[PDB]
């Protein structure tokens, strides 16, 4: 998915495809979540945008992890949550239906996330008090 | 030796942009009630002390007559307009005929007297009541010659509004703020003429005192010229254009009344109560407007001296407007809260031959110019926003103690082989007020993000 | 150039300068991009504003540059874009007659940044991913 | 001030105490901002929280240390501001009269602040385009 | 002197309780102590988001 | 014919029927017989599937 050139498409046209050739798809595709009675319910929506999209902004910025597409962490995989090896995860499954089965195990692993920062941030502190 | 892409944030560039603007007001104009002209429950308290920056090397292309300030000014003076006359008394019950006869034996001879019958607190009832109406407000209702039967101007077109007798058409200055993200130019420069290169931009991040007027010739309270007689036009070939004169010395005006007795509560309906004029106790004198002769001729003959450059070997000439309606050819304005109409034909009556005339005379400054002036109480200035106002009447005697800063003439179309062009008065829409107000500023948009070569490669 | 004296420029108070000294006034033009009839338009404008200002930190949070102000990329400057020297950009002129010259050339670049921030995400993660 | 264990409240606990237990607060207080009639001030309330998070964001985003909680910087301390002992100040007052003292010089200290990250930039592009 | 609306009868009058609470940004002090005159100093100061 | 202008109020004028000149006849609509009879004939085939 890099030789489209002319990029259009958002996340809208790139679902469906394998999870290893839908990670080089990002940029313009999150470049496309921004871009009377009528004005007040037009302005609520512009309200609504900005607030979802910096809540997701500010949930990236709680475990450490912003500024950053592809952002990776130390938090240890449960294996009850997937149960199935990665190269059919990678290869022969699409976004969709791994948020189908991923959906009821999401909060915990945003509780592990936030743990692992804030363990890291102490770390970060107790590195700086030594030098 | 190579060049890589390098990505700056806090670039200084422009592209030209329309946006909405702020009200700023001073601080004075809040600690009183609510509803007293636009300004007290709506404007933001600008702080005292405005930062004004010079930039160094900028030159900009300003242009007045393509702006989106005067349009945006306009938009908002109407909505408030309309906004300010929704909680107020509708007179719908006084389209009724009007019994008028004389004011009294040789009295008044410019207002009617017309007793009418009005409604009552209780529907069922009628009582006998009367005022006194200004003579352009009625027209002679008959379909003979029959001289009693009158009736409101109003009661043809589209109904009135009576304008509450709490607030004030006291013209407060506002600023126009611009949004954050957003910056608002200022041209410096001297000899600027509206349209064209100016080479000292200045940073203002809110505008100036701009006194909100209502004047069809004669721009009255605002800003000067800063050193010498500034001629504002659009084409200056074309006779449809209107020339704007931005004078350097204010002339000073004073207009006054007669002495109106009060005014009259007249109740209809349930609460609802309209003012009318009362008796005129003493004698019935005219309204008339006075400027002084020499501050107005010598003013004159400046505007001359700076228009002959623009044409070389012809002289220049004034008389009357062209014609037409009584709201149109004359000076109309509105302060004290009664508003004038004023002939203005004995201003322009006058010519200019290139030639300069000197006024020796100091003592011989009692000679001044008066103006018949005309009265009115419907009130029909913007079309379409409902132009059915009717200004309540006011109690004492009032003066006009004003100053005058610009002209609006207008170039009439010449015959063959002329060389003397007349210009004439005329007013017209609310944007030339407007637009000699805001020439100096221009709305723009900042980009902060901006990409350079250099010899930065990022390290992996 | 870093002394102007009172620090009071307000998004304007280097544009005449030369880019030698116009790149040290960031801070103090960056400062100032977020600080009835008339009470609805002032409410609009500090919507529009924030709309302006997510999404240009979004877009320049896309290709990598988190919070940076001169931040630098790894995308080969084409040499048909400009057709000059390095000094004469640097020293002849201000950011307007750049602005003027490169807003032809401007999606190509942004394109470029945003495929080039991809491959280092994904190398990153591959180089991680060695260990 | 570590040592709470079980926090879910939050807030403003630690106003009114040393700074020693102030300042090593931090690490476990984090943040909680933003954790007809009366539909117009739920907006108004909405664009107010969203305009103070994101210019508190911005003044930690300009001297260049976003995400941290605790920002060094090598601005030097004037002796104009303080004229005093950093032991008994760090031992002996709240942050309440600290910000009663010091409100009289903020705009200069964020003046310095925003001259020396410039600076910081500057040398770190000379410096990573010597190679 | 005025015009009635008559109060149409659908809605009622009962004294529904509310609470007031700050914008997040900001915090509503509450003081806790039971001899408070209104006017003065507070020694058992509690921060809340709403009001009771 | 044409609306007649009957004026009531303060601006506030309604526009009725005036007469009506020649002769009076009925309004009607016009659809064809042969393409509506297999269109109908069509609509039944394709609701025979649904109908054994
Ligand atoms: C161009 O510029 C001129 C100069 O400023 C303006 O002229 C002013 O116009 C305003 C109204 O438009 C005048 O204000 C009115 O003054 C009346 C007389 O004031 C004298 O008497 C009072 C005591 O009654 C003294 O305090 C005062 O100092 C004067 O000695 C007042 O009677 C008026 O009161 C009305 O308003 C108040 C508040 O709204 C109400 O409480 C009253 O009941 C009443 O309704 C009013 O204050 C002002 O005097 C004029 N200036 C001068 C120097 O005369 C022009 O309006 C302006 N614009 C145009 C288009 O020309
Ligand atoms: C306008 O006409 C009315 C009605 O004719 C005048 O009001 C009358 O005034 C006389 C005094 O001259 C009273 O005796 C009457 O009782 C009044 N009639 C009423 C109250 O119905 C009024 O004076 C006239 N206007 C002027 C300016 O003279
Ligand atoms: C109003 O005055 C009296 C009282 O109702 C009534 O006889 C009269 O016809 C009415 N109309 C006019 C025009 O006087
Ligand atoms: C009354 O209104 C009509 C248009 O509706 C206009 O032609 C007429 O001139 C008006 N009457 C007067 C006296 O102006
Ligand atoms: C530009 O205008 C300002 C206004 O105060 C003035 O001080 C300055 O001298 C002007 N520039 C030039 C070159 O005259
Ligand atoms: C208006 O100005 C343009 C530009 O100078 C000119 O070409 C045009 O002829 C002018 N209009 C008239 C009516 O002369
Ligand atoms: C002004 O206009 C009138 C109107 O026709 C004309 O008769 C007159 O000659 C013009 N000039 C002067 C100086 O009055
Ligand atoms: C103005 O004055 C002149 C002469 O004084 C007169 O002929 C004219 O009718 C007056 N009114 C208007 C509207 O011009
Ligand atoms: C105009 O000026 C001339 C010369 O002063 C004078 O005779 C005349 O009466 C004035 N008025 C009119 C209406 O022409
Ligand atoms: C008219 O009102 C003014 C108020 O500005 C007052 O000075 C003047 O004396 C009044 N005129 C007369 C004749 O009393
Ligand atoms: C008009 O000119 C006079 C004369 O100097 C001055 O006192 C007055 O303030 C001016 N009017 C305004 C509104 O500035
Ligand atoms: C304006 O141009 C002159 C000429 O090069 C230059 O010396 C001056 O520094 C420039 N102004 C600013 C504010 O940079
Ligand atoms: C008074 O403040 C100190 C902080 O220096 C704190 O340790 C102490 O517990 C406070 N006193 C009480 C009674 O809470
Ligand atoms: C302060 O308020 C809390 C709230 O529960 C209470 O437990 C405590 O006893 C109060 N302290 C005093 C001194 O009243």
């Amino acid at each position: 998915a890099v030789g489209i050139g002319a990029v259009f498409l958002g996340f809208l046209g790139a679902a469906g495809s394998t999870m290893g050739a839908a990670s080089m798809t990002l940029t313009v595709q999150a470049r496309n979540l921004l871009s009377t009675v009528w004005g007040i319910k037009q302005l609520q929506a512009r309200v609504l945008a900005v607030e979802r999209y910096l809540r997701d902004q500010q949930l990236l910025g709680i475990w450490g992890c912003s500024g950053k597409l592809i952002c990776c962490t130390n938090v240890p995989w449960n294996s009850s949550w997937s149960n199935r090896n990665l190269s059919e995860i990678w290869d022969n499954m699409t976004w969709l239906q791994w948020d189908k089965e991923i959906s009821n195990y999401t909060q915990i692993i945003y509780g592990l996330l936030e743990e692992s920062q804030n363990q890291q941030e102490k770390n970060e502190q107790d590195l700086l008090a030594l030098d | 030796e190579n060049l890589w892409v390098t990505v700056y944030y806090g670039v200084p560039v422009w592209k030209e942009a329309k946006t909405t603007l702020f009200c700023a007001s001073d601080a004075r104009a809040y600690e009183k009630e609510v509803h007293n002209v636009w300004a007290t429950h709506a404007c933001v308290p600008t702080d005292p002390s405005p930062q004004e920056l010079v930039l160094g090397n900028v030159t900009e292309n300003f242009n007045m007559w393509k702006n989106d300030m005067v349009d945006q000014m306009h938009e908002d003076i109407i909505s408030l307009w309309d906004q300010s006359l929704k909680p107020c008394v509708k007179l719908t019950p006084l389209c009724v005929t009007l019994i008028c006869s004389d004011a009294g034996s040789g009295g008044v001879e410019e207002m009617k007297n017309c007793s009418f019958n009005t409604t009552t607190e209780i529907r069922d009832k009628e009582k006998k009541e009367y005022a006194l109406f200004y003579k352009p407000d009625i027209v002679p209702l008959s379909e003979t010659n029959n001289t009693s039967e009158y009736r409101l101007i109003n009661c043809n077109t589209s109904a009135c509004t009576q304008a509450c007798p709490k607030v004030t058409f006291e013209p407060i200055p506002i600023h126009y703020c611009a949004p954050a993200g957003y910056a608002i130019l200022k041209c410096n420069d001297e000899t600027f003429n509206g349209t064209g290169p100016c080479s000292n931009v200045s940073t203002v991040q809110c505008t100036h005192g701009i006194r909100p007027v209502v004047s069809t010739q004669l721009l009255l309270n605002g800003s000067l010229a800063e050193k010498e007689i500034v001629i504002r036009s659009e084409n200056l070939t074309n006779n449809a254009k209107i020339i704007i004169v931005h004078l350097h010395t204010p002339v000073e005006i004073v207009c006054t009344r007669p002495n109106n007795n009060t005014r009259k509560s007249v109740r209809i309906g349930p609460g609802q109560t309209f003012y009318a004029t009362g008796d005129i106790i003493g004698d019935i004198k005219q309204a008339h407007c006075n400027i002084s002769e020499e501050k107005w001729n010598d003013t004159l003959q400046k505007v001359g001296i700076e228009l002959q450059k623009h044409f070389p070997n012809k002289t220049i000439k004034y008389n009357q407007s062209a014609g037409g309606d009584m709201e149109i050819t004359t000076h109309s304005f509105n302060c004290g809260g009664e508003f004038f109409y004023c002939n203005t034909s004995n201003l322009f009556n006058g010519t200019y031959n290139g030639t300069y005339i000197s006024t020796n005379s100091s003592a011989n400054s009692t000679s001044t110019i008066t103006l018949q002036c005309r009265i009115k109480q419907i009130i029909n200035m913007w079309q379409g926003v409902g132009r059915c106002m009717y200004a309540p009447p006011i109690a004492g005697n009032i003066t006009c103690r004003s100053n005058i800063t610009g002209l609006l003439l207008t170039r009439d179309g010449g015959t063959n082989s002329n060389e003397t062009e007349t210009f004439r008065p005329a007013g017209g829409d609310m944007r030339d007020n407007w637009r000699s107000e805001l020439y100096k500023y221009k709305v723009v948009k900042i980009e902060p993000l901006g990409v350079a070569p250099t010899r930065c490669k990022r390290r992996v």
